[PDB]
């Protein structure tokens, strides 16, 4: 019947599972470069810059 | 390698340098070492008539 009695194991997936959330994530960042994918500014700007 | 080039190209014999000479006669490597020497050629590479 009494939920929430399971508490550490249910902790240690979320945990995981938000990790890895994050991980994929933090691909879509900028890092102050022009953008966050690589063909647009290859195909927008030569190799020296 | 030495060679005579029009005044206002003088600026594209550099590594990464895009113009009409640069990618259809003559083209550095990106990661090219060494120096480049220009000089002026008028009283000898150039004729009243042409």
């Amino acid at each position: 019947s009494t939920a929430s009695a399971l508490g550490k194991l249910q902790d240690v997936v979320n945990q995981n599972a938000q990790a890895l959330n994050t991980l994929v994530k933090q691909l879509s960042s900028n890092f102050g470069a022009i953008s966050s994918v690589l063909n647009d500014i290859l195909s927008r700007l030569d190799p020296p810059e | 390698d030495s060679f005579v080039i029009r005044g206002d190209e003088v600026r594209q014999i550099a590594p990464g340098q895009t113009g009409n000479i640069a990618d259809y006669n003559y083209k550095l490597p990106d990661d090219f070492t060494g120096c480049v020497i220009a000089w002026n050629s008028n009283n000898l590479d150039s004729k009243v008539g042409g």
